[PDB]
């Protein structure tokens, strides 16, 4: 009957739901302060509260929308779908949870939007020349990955300001390379040239039309260019139903956030688009560089993968930046850039080998635990991702959505999406902690029989100044009567020490360092045994001084674990199969075995007196292992009969025993037959 | 924590000039009036032909907020040709970096450009303007024949600045030598004295500079940030130079000897593009007279609980040691993009507590990203990483946000009290704010009640409006306004008295005051100088017994305090604050007398005795022990009754037993308080006479060591009562015992031998196993089953050998393990059995002459197995009888033992003895 | 690229202000320089990079402009400002110069000193005869010089040369040489040099071979 | 102070070759770009060629390229221009110049190059004396038939500088003619001698001509 909420939720209909998923509470005077309250649904149900007055909400896992996952990227009309659930309805109760799953496929033939963002520093003039054959060739090789690929183009040459640019010391650097019998272009920060197009032959021509500029400061403006290419969807030509590949091609180290201080650039980068009608970054002289933080958030939020097509001698910085820009990839570029075709095809294949989920707008009170199915039906806990996938393969994530306490009565949208994917799961989450009869309540002073109080969930509830079992003994004074069962067995305390009986219920006057709950002031939130300066070492919660252990802990002080890896032996058996596990350690078995797993046993009757027991049952149907029906699993040794126990010359133990039939049987116990235990039992005892 | 944000001195200049880039504080020997310096890089001015040159303005902190320019110059570009700048004063950012000492202000322009007569190339050398009193000097060692990027042409002297103790100037020039950087250092005195306006390439005799480095250091920016301090032990302050792109963009901080540009110390960042070196500051945080280095890394990416990279900003703390071996901690921003490493600056001693400390800027933090500055005290072991208070921007972005704390200075006492302020810049708002430190008052308040125990019949007070008398009590309120530094002698305290706090919340008002006829009273108290604990007294009325039923519930009396502000503040708006660790909630409980005889005194008669459920604790395990403690009340009741028992830690308390309805369920604490170990049960606060509380107190007694013969628990019950607060102590002992049963076992490897062994023949002098006979291994073992270990035992073996004159068992080898050593009387292996590679019927030791083998057995742990194996051969001659066929035999040895000595020397000890027979059945 | 420079010639009275204009066919950013060239002297940089003056060049000279249109202004022109001016483009290969402007200084009108010389005996010996007329210290530069032989105008064989404007007095001198064959010379009696100039009514100098 | 001095100009037959030198001092020669700029008889300036500070990059006027070479010796502080396949269009005053980022900050004095099939000819110098009275008397000398330019005229070996006007040469049919005048007080002439001194470097000829009364 009396279980948890018996003492913890009786004072409040919201509290009983706050306290435990098993509790219910009747209304409409079904059990008009009969005796038990809250308890378990089933106890009230049996004690005349079977009708739906019980106010017993349950948690639920429902799917609002499940458009089926698609096999092919070109399969337009119905939107090509990359994940299975689309919209999910989640209903929680306090300290409860529900499971769901996320199926994600690396859909085959999925369209590709690729932008070629080029380093336009003078060392690249021969690259622009080599690249004259790309676009056409890049797309051609990519036709195998997908039938639909678009190619765009842009460039960067660093911020056109005093310390980066040759400062325009003279006029001569307004249109540079006058220094070396040639001509080249001025510095522009970031430029956009070609939006993404299916007419990829346009790239061949657009790159031939370009030429390089001069940079004094070796570090590149590549981070502004990446961020703008990443952010400016409207010009870059990113279509949401496509993978976005930003290819960054360069021969040099990048310039980063707050380095811009040298040019008087101190304005924070807000991660916004600043490219105007001239397809030019107008912020190139006023805004600083984006941080690794900003790049990561914007490319993740908008599903842009970055490919670093970087020459060999600077790879160390790009690889290290990618570690701090998750989801990106870095390859090695040839000095003539002829391998961009291959670099990109492999970079794409690498990008599509990882499935990773991110949850947007997740509230502080909810915890989403993941177990990721990386292979077959095996799941690894603590993972938002799986590695080693091919295009056309799937990944399956198991998610547990748990809520702590009782968060506010608002509907929140948890967006669970693979990174780089447009499709996402919207989980719509609400919290059922109220009783319907909590809202359907009209306190109104009167109605609590003859009195002044409140009313909820089918019963009256007089507050301070009126209290009583129903409506009486405001501050005692009608109290020196009625007695009542204020304590078990009528042992006559006023109320279990910390409290006093008040007209059928006790009132706890204590208000120091915690709370007291229950009819007889039974539950002390603050009073239990410390293990090392803390109640039960922080490995459980207390209720009435009784500590309720957490997962994988036991004992009064919750310091005895139920974890067994520390008492497990090298053979996979707890206590090596000969001993008892206790508090993460091992209790010695009678023959005299010793050590953490009973590894050593110098006294132990030789194995022959333990192995005969197996032979005696597996072959002769006698012994403890026969009577206990245990030999078949206990003895995993191979036992063979032989006509003769031969001079093997190897590690064979000569064992012997006299049986129930007054016969003497000899056998040999041989160790390490390619890791197996082999017994040779004479056919003729 | 004492830095207000209520009445800061708010200073600002013309819009768009970026006032707030750099701040400083000017304190000339010339006067008692000090000024704040605020730099404004894009400021326009008088200088003809110059736009966005920048300027530093001087501001009087005593009201008079107008800022005015420092007259460093007034003229246009230095000419060569007429109207051809030889130096470009435009777009140079003066005020980007500002610093001063005494009567000298040195302003920087990191984008100051020069023309060299040698080549028509504008170069970003960066220079400073020195205002010496009324004399102006150009400071630019960065300008020389080394005209370009290879040289000093790109130094951009001016991104960072400082001065050493005494008078050296530290000018960072991060763009030098292809942005490797350079720290430029000179005595300001030489700069002033040796300056010639017709030469822009003046070299100074004491000039120091970081030497040109290898290409390895390209783009490192030494000079973006600089500080000074006593790093290389004593003498001249060294130079702390931030080099944010050193170490492959991780960043490094170099400490150079103040007297010579050679690296002394090198610190680095752990993360790429964190910008370790944006803000370098130094301070003696531990109060031990040695500067440490705190390095801001504003773009630092931390790792959250979900594995995400969070841009928060880091402050890397390297704490100095005499050996030069720096210890370290890290501070980090809380919010994303709230770049915490942007500025570190001295605060000095925020509470005048002996520690030098700092404040940390996170300029882009806060909802509405205004900028947050974190203030905390120093500690003898480091920094208190958690802010006690923060300063926040009060202005919205016009365009770009203010970036509060971008620049910062402190550790200066601007007002009369020696509690330093923070000058916090906000360049994006063209502003800088002076956050002043307020005096701190520790207020010791106390509340006492004389008739703490009340008697409702003692109606001695007159109620002013009636002919009736009142049972009453005296409530006293005292105040100590203690404070240091400069605070008004007279402080104003507002105090409220609340009576019956716990009942006014909807219950009957059990008590009220005699004159106000209400449960409350208040007054404004004037407390002066500190220690002058003046007081007021109020008299309370206990309400008529004919109406209110309470008898046990305490009357609580509370003090609530507020320290006032306008009436306790200076003329500068510097209001006082009370100490952050001082409560403003003080109370006393009063109780009503119940029973207590004609004497009107609660006179408890507290007694305790116990019943032990278990009398023994075994040595070597966790032995449960439950003691039933009986708490009696044979006199009057008690107030705040408790059971106190002193328990050795080895007796680990579990709790009060809930498994026996005969016992009271008492809540019970477990604690250690000031070299004690104690268990405390809740016997009920309002204890009444005749109450009997019995409870079981359960312990687990470990005590595995060679301890005392018994475990002692000291028990008493007590109260907070007027009379006889503590019961006599009952001292309870539980016997400890040595329990060490040892089991003797053994086995003969084969249990039997058959006589017709193949190829077993007699030889006059047999060799090898084959000419002697079967090998039998006899195992004997002592196993410790009882929990108590032991130090010494013997294992005694009797090996039957000579039956009549026939030698049966020849011991090949004694295979002994564990702490065991065998001694034999008779020769062992007399037959020279070099084999290795491993009363007729009963041939007992009482029949066949036996060998005596005694094995000493040393210390054994519980569960340990002490083994003796006897490997022996059965010799053919002595089994193959000659006289008449043969007989079946039982060859029987005997193993006896005696455990003699235990480490548990003070405990009762019993010898542990037993024996086992081991036999082989030899048949045909 | 073509650099058009106007005006080609300029007459400026001391104390008056002038300006020159340079036009480029395409945009040359600020990559335009200005030079001055005085008589029998080399060009000197005046203004570099459209507005940056040099070191010992007066403030009176101020350059301005960007892209396609540049100016060089001279406030209060001094006598010493006489001479040629050139702009030059340094944007694109080959570097190009404008046509150049000849700056002249205006001063008080001055009539010429005219002196007539007969052929020397030494020239007559070799078979030639050059009659020489010098017209010195005059202003404005525009003067009409005619030769009359026995009253009849002659053009064949007459060679003129004008000096560049004098740096001290801002005046001009010219030399008119009438070269004939000795036998032709000996067929005529009167040789006259006629100079028509403002300030007057031609000025005439004569020589009679029969005197 | 920057010093630039060009040399090696002179009369070259069409299709011929000629090397010009320009010595430099007073500056770090190897730290600056060098150029040749020529002034064509119409008084138009034309850039001819540029050599980078280290000599690595060399730029030429398109109508010059393949015929001219610009080079320098940074140890000898001397700039060179080796011309070949010369035409009449190449006749000009050649000036070496030092760069300041696209400008020609410092210029030489100039070396005159004449491309022509005409032969070197010395001047015939004739006196100009008045025909058989005032406070001042004007005298002169006619310098006729010389080739190529230049010719230098002084009076009384440089002693008489006042009253002197030397006219620019006029080219008539492959020969140049110039005149020079001198005004002296009438009371000092013929009492004092006035002599016209004519130097013609191309033919190493110097002629002293006394002006005597007619």
């Amino acid at each position: 009957g009396p279980n948890i909420c018996t003492t913890r939720g009786v004072s409040s209909c919201q509290q009983c739901l706050a306290v435990s998923p098993m509790c219910a509470w009747c209304s409409d005077e079904a059990l008009p302060l009969g005796s038990p309250r809250c308890d378990l649904k089933e106890n009230l149900l049996k004690d005349n509260c079977a009708p739906e007055s019980i106010e017993f909400p349950v948690s639920e896992a429902r799917v609002l929308e499940d458009r089926p996952l698609s096999d092919k990227g070109s399969g337009d009309s119905s939107q090509v779908t990359q994940v299975s659930p689309q919209r999910i309805a989640l209903r929680l109760r306090p300290d409860d949870s529900k499971n769901f799953s996320i199926q994600v496929r690396q859909v085959e033939d999925y369209p590709v939007d690729i932008y070629y963002l080029m380093d336009l520093s003078y060392s690249m003039k021969d690259d622009l020349w080599s690249i004259q054959n790309l676009g056409t060739k890049l797309a051609t090789q990519m036709r195998k990955l997908t039938s639909n690929l678009r190619i765009g183009f842009g460039a960067f040459v660093d911020k056109p300001v005093s310390p980066y640019m040759y400062i325009s010391p003279p006029e001569a650097l307004e249109n540079p390379c006058y220094d070396m019998k040639t001509t080249c272009l001025p510095m522009f920060g970031y430029k956009h040239v070609l939006t993404l197009t299916d007419q990829v032959t346009r790239f061949n021509e657009e790159v031939k039309k370009q030429s390089v500029s001069r940079n004094r400061d070796a570090p590149e403006g590549g981070f502004d260019a990446i961020m703008q290419a990443t952010v400016c969807d409207e010009k870059i030509g990113w279509r949401n139903d496509a993978s976005h590949l930003l290819v960054f091609t360069t021969d040099a180290k990048t310039h980063i956030a707050l380095d811009g201080r040298l040019a008087g650039i101190v304005q924070p980068n807000d991660g916004q688009c600043h490219v105007g009608s001239d397809n030019h970054y107008s912020a190139s002289t006023t805004m600083d560089y984006p941080s690794l933080g900003l790049m990561t958030e914007k490319l993740s939020q908008k599903n842009i993968n970055l490919i670093f097509a970087v020459t060999e001698n600077v790879v160390n910085l790009y690889q290290n930046y990618s570690e701090l820009i998750p989801g990106t990839t870095v390859g090695v570029l040839s000095m003539d850039s002829s391998n961009v075709l291959q670099l990109i095809v492999d970079a794409y294949g690498k990008i599509r080998s990882k499935v990773e989920l991110e949850v947007r707008d997740l509230p502080e009170e909810l915890s989403l635990s993941f177990n990721a199915t990386c292979l077959n039906n095996e799941v690894i806990p603590g993972l938002k991702s799986c590695m080693g996938l091919k295009i056309g393969d799937t990944v399956s994530f198991s998610i547990e959505a748990k809520v702590r306490g009782c968060p506010q009565e608002k509907e929140k949208s948890f967006t669970i999406k693979p990174v780089g994917f447009k499709d996402s799961l919207i989980v719509q989450v609400t919290f059922d902690c109220d009783c319907a009869c909590q809202a359907q309540a009209e306190p109104n002073s009167h109605r609590c029989n003859n009195g002044n109080g409140t009313f909820e969930c089918g019963v009256c509830r007089c507050g301070p100044g009126w209290l009583g079992s129903q409506c009486e003994c405001s501050e005692e004074d009608y109290r020196p009567s009625q007695q009542d069962e204020c304590s078990p067995r009528e042992g006559q305390p006023v109320c279990s020490q910390r409290g006093e009986c008040l007209c059928g219920q006790c009132v706890c006057h204590s208000s120091d360092f915690g709370k007291i709950t229950g009819k007889y002031c039974e539950c002390d939130d603050f009073s239990c045994v410390r293990y090392k300066g803390e109640m039960c070492s922080g490995h459980g919660q207390c209720s009435c001084g009784d500590c309720l252990c957490d997962s994988d802990w036991t004992g009064y002080y919750c310091n005895c674990t139920t974890r067994t890896d520390t008492c497990m032996s090298s053979n996979g058996l707890l206590c090596s199969g000969r001993g008892k596990c206790e508090c993460g350690s091992c209790v010695c078995i009678q023959p005299g075995s010793y050590g953490d797993t009973c590894e050593k046993c110098p006294t132990c009757p030789d194995a022959c007196t333990f192995k005969k027991e197996c032979v005696e049952c597996k072959k002769f149907d006698r012994g403890a292992l026969h009577d206990e029906n245990t030999c078949n699993r206990y003895c995993r040794d191979e036992i063979e009969s032989v006509k003769e126990l031969k001079d093997t010359g190897k590690d064979a133990v000569n064992c012997t025993y006299k049986n129930e039939d007054d016969c003497v049987v000899r056998f040999q116990y041989y160790e390490d037959s390619s890791g197996k235990s082999i017994l040779y039992v004479v056919e003729e005892p | 924590f004492n830095l207000d944000v209520d009445s800061p001195a708010e200073y600002s200049g013309p819009e768009g000039s970026y006032f707030g880039f750099a701040v400083d504080f000017f304190v000339p020997s010339a006067s008692s009036r000090m000024f704040l310096l605020v730099g404004a890089p894009k400021a326009n001015t008088t200088q003809p032909g110059i736009v966005e040159g920048g300027q530093v303005l001087k501001c009087d902190w005593s009201s008079t907020r107008r800022c005015q320019p420092i007259e460093f110059d007034a003229t246009g570009n230095r000419d060569y040709a007429k109207d051809d700048p030889l130096e470009f004063k435009s777009h140079q950012w003066f005020g980007a970096s500002v610093r001063s000492k005494q009567d000298k202000i040195l302003a920087c322009a990191p984008l100051y450009h020069w023309r060299t007569e040698m080549k028509q190339e504008r170069e970003p050398v960066g220079t400073c303007f020195l205002q010496d009193g009324t004399k102006t000097v150009e400071y630019a060692p960065c300008r020389s024949q080394d005209i370009d990027a290879d040289g000093q042409g790109f130094c951009q002297g001016g991104f960072s600045i400082d001065f050493t103790k005494a008078d050296r100037v530290l000018l960072g020039g991060p763009g030098s030598f292809y942005w490797q950087g350079q720290l430029i250092s000179d005595q300001v005195a030489e700069i002033v004295s040796k300056y010639d306006p017709n030469v822009y390439s003046i070299k100074y005799n004491n000039q120091l500079a970081t030497r040109t480095a290898q290409a390895i250091f390209d783009d490192s920016y030494l000079g973006y940030s600089v500080a000074v301090g006593d790093f290389n032990g004593d003498g001249i302050d060294d130079f702390v130079s931030g080099v944010p792109r050193a170490a492959r963009t991780l960043g490094m901080v170099y400490i150079y000897d103040g007297k010579n540009m050679s690296s002394l110390y090198n610190f680095t960042g752990e993360q790429m593009a964190a910008y370790f070196g944006f803000s370098v500051a130094a301070t003696d945080i531990n109060g031990d007279d040695y500067a440490d280095v705190f390095i801001g890394a504003p773009l630092f990416m931390d790792r959250g609980s979900d594995g995400k990279l969070q841009e928060v900003g880091q402050v890397s703390v390297s704490l100095q040691r005499a050996s030069g071996d720096f210890q370290t901690t890290k501070l980090n921003g809380f919010e994303v993009f709230a770049r915490f490493g942007s500025a570190i600056a001295p605060l000095g001693d925020l509470d005048q507590d002996g520690f030098n400390d700092i404040a940390i800027a996170a300029p882009y933090g806060g909802e509405d990203k205004k900028g947050i500055v974190y203030i905390f005290n120093g500690r003898s072991t480091g920094l208190n990483a958690v802010p006690s208070q923060i300063l926040e921007g009060q202005w919205a972005a016009r365009s770009m946000p203010p970036s509060f704390g971008y620049s910062m200075k402190g550790a200066t006492d601007i007002d009369k009290n020696g509690y330093p302020d923070l000058i916090v810049g906000a360049f994006g708002v063209d502003r800088a704010i002076l956050y002043r430190a307020r005096p701190v008052i520790t207020v010791n308040a106390g509340l006492e009640v004389y008739p703490s125990i009340l008697n409702q019949d003692n109606k001695t007070c007159s109620l002013p409006g009636t002919a009736l008398k009142v049972s009453c009590f005296n409530v006293r309120f005292c105040l100590k306004a203690d404070g240091k530094g400069v605070l008004p002698r007279k402080l104003n305290f507002q105090v409220e008295l609340l009576l019956d706090k716990l009942k006014q919340k909807g219950a009957i008002r059990r008590a009220l005051f005699l004159y106000s006829r209400s449960p409350s009273h208040s007054k404004n108290m004037t407390i002066s100088r500190g220690g002058l604990m003046q007081c007021e007294e109020l008299i309370a009325y206990l309400r008529d017994e004919s109406e209110f039923r309470d008898k046990l519930t305490p009357i609580t009396i509370f003090m609530e305090y507020r320290l006032d502000y306008r009436t306790a503040a200076d003329t500068t708006g510097l209001q006082p604050i009370l100490n952050q660790f001082t409560p403003a909630n003080i109370s006393r409980q009063a109780h009503i007398l119940l029973d207590c005889g004609e004497d009107n005194v609660c006179k408890p008669k507290l007694e305790v005795s116990v019943d032990s459920d278990q009398k023994k604790i075994y040595i070597g395990d966790d032995n449960p022990l439950t003691l039933i403690v009986k708490a009696q009340n044979q006199g009057e009741g008690a107030y705040e009754a408790e059971l106190i028992v002193s328990i050795p830690l080895q007796a680990d308390f579990i709790g009060v037993v809930r498994n026996n309805e005969a016992l009271a369920r008492l809540s019970c604490a477990f604690k250690t308080e000031n070299q004690t170990r104690q268990v405390v049960c809740d016997l009920g606060n309002p204890m009444k006479a005749g109450t009997q509380l019995l409870a079981g107190l359960r312990f687990s007694v470990h005590q595995q060591s060679e301890m005392d013969t018994s475990v002692k628990f000291d028990l008493q019950i007590q109260s907070s009562n007027l009379f006889d607060k503590v019961s006599p102590v009952v001292s309870h002992k539980v016997d400890l015992a040595v329990l060490a049963a040892v089991e003797i076992r053994g086995v003969s490897s084969p249990d039997h031998i058959f006589l017709p062994i193949p190829n077993w023949e007699h030889k006059e002098n047999p060799e090898t196993e084959e000419d002697v006979g079967p090998v039998v291994q006899h195992i004997y073992e002592l196993r410790n089953n009882g929990p108590s270990s032991f130090s010494k035992a013997m294992l005694h073996l009797q090996w039957p050998y000579k039956y009549n004159n026939n030698t049966l068992l020849y011991i090949l080898h004694y295979d002994i393990d564990g702490p065991m050593n065998c001694t034999s009387d008779m020769e062992i292996n007399p037959l020279r059995i070099k084999i290795s590679s491993l009363d007729i019927h009963t041939l007992g030791c009482g029949v066949a002459q036996c060998l005596k083998i005694v094995c000493q057995v040393g210390r054994l742990d519980r569960g340990k197995s002490a083994i003796l194996y006897v490997k022996s051969l059965l010799w053919t001659e002595t089994f193959m009888n000659k006289e008449n066929q043969n007989h079946s035999y039982s060859l029987k040895s005997s193993a006896s033992f005696n455990v003699i000595e235990f480490p548990y020397k003070n405990l009762p000890i019993e010898d542990i003895t037993n024996s086992t027979l081991v036999t082989t059945n030899v048949t045909w | 690229l073509v650099m058009t420079q106007t005006p080609a010639t300029l007459s400026v009275t001391p104390g008056d202000s002038v300006s020159l204009s340079c036009r480029a066919s395409q945009s040359i950013s600020n990559h335009l320089h200005w030079y001055q060239q005085k008589s029998h002297e080399s060009p000197r940089l005046l203004i570099k990079y459209a507005s940056q003056s040099i070191s010992g060049i007066p403030s009176r000279f101020s350059g301005s402009g960007s892209g396609t249109d540049f100016t060089l202004s001279i406030n209060s022109v001094e006598t010493e400002d006489f001479g040629m001016y050139f702009c030059q483009q340094s944007n694109s290969w080959p570097h190009t110069f404008g046509g150049g402007t000849k700056l002249e200084i205006k001063r008080a009108d001055a009539a010429p000193t005219v002196s007539i010389f007969p052929p020397s005996s030494e020239q007559l010996t070799s078979g030639g005869a050059s009659v020489v007329c010098f017209l010195n210290n005059f202003y404005p530069k525009d003067i009409n010089v005619k030769w009359k032989i026995d009253g009849s105008e002659r053009q064949n064989g007459v060679l003129n040369s004008w000096t560049d404007q004098d740096s001290k007095d801002s005046t001009y001198s010219m030399s008119s040489t009438l070269t004939l064959t000795k036998d032709e010379y000996e067929r005529h009696n009167s040789y006259t040099c006629e100079a028509t100039h403002k300030t007057s009514s031609p000025i005439v100098k004569s020589f009679n071979r029969n005197e | 102070e920057v010093q630039l001095e060009e040399s090696g100009g002179g009369l070259v037959k069409p299709g011929g070759s000629l090397k010009l030198s320009c010595a430099a001092s007073g500056f770090a020669f190897s730290s600056y770009d060098m150029s040749w700029v020529r002034q064509i008889p119409e008084k138009r300036l034309e850039w001819v060629a540029k050599v980078s500070s280290g000599g690595g990059s060399t730029y030429y006027l398109d109508t010059v390229q393949g015929r001219f070479t610009i080079s320098r010796d940074n140890a000898k502080n001397t700039l060179y221009l080796q011309m070949s396949s010369l035409n009449s269009e190449d006749t000009a005053m050649y000036y070496c110049a030092r760069h300041n980022y696209g400008s020609f900050a410092y210029w030489g004095q100039g070396t005159l190059v004449t491309v022509s099939a005409a032969k070197t000819t010395p001047p015939s110098v004739y006196p100009l004396a008045p025909g058989s009275t005032n406070s001042m008397v004007t005298l002169g000398c006619l310098v006729k038939g010389y080739f190529p330019e230049p010719v230098t005229v002084t009076w009384n070996s440089g002693s008489l500088s006042s009253g002197v006007h030397t006219f620019p040469a006029v080219l008539q049919s492959d020969l140049y003619t110039l005149s020079s005048s001198v005004t002296v007080p009438s009371s000092t002439w013929p009492s004092e001698t006035v002599t016209c001194n004519v130097a013609h470097p191309a033919s190493s000829t110097k002629v002293d001509k006394k002006i005597v009364p007619r």
